[PDB]
């Protein structure tokens, strides 16, 4: 799951840069 | 339960959206009312997070090579992975619930769209299943709409 946990944390940044900005 | 179905319309109707370009004419359930609100919002800040990040979206699903229903299984797992420092918030919700819809366009693109509602009830699952006091707690999907209003 070393992929799968990369773009998590991908993902997670993205969406709490999103949340930040709302 | 019935959050658990309200979700699953809403998610399925915007991955099935996504995907054939076709809107969805049938009558929704009881909370219609919030489900088309939430779905309105979505087509907004999903369809801009998916261009906005679609370089990274490209990446990612090029590292998890779907090709078919065994591996819908591995977005269930990102997401499982995404809420384990035990942070939960919208942003993060609408960023998972709009790289499935970029999943299922390419789910669409590769002839495999009976593909895509297993997908839509997969994320549905991992949603309600693991967050249902967090979604409650912000009024479920009125408060989705709520936080994305602006003006």
């Amino acid at each position: 799951e070393d992929i799968i946990r990369n773009i998590a944390r991908h993902l997670a940044l993205v969406g709490d840069l999103l949340d930040r900005s709302i | 339960s019935e959050l658990y179905r309200q979700s699953l319309e809403i998610i399925s109707r915007y991955l099935r959206e996504q995907a054939t370009g076709a809107k969805d004419t049938k009558p929704m359930g009881r909370s219609g009312a919030t489900s088309r609100k939430a779905l309105e919002t979505l087509r907004r800040v999903g369809d801009g997070v998916q261009r906005n990040h679609e370089t990274a979206f490209q990446g990612m699903l090029r590292k998890l090579d779907i090709k078919n229903e065994d591996d819908v299984k591995s977005l269930s797992r990102v997401m499982i992975h995404v809420f384990s420092d035990g942070v939960t918030n919208w942003g993060r919700i609408v960023t998972l619930i709009s790289f499935g819809a970029f999943v299922a366009k390419h789910l669409k693109t590769i002839n495999q769209e009976s593909c895509i509602e297993p997908l839509a009830e997969s994320i549905t699952d991992v949603l309600v299943r693991t967050k249902r006091d967090w979604l409650v707690k912000q009024r479920g999907w009125d408060g989705f709409v709520e936080f994305f209003h602006v003006e």
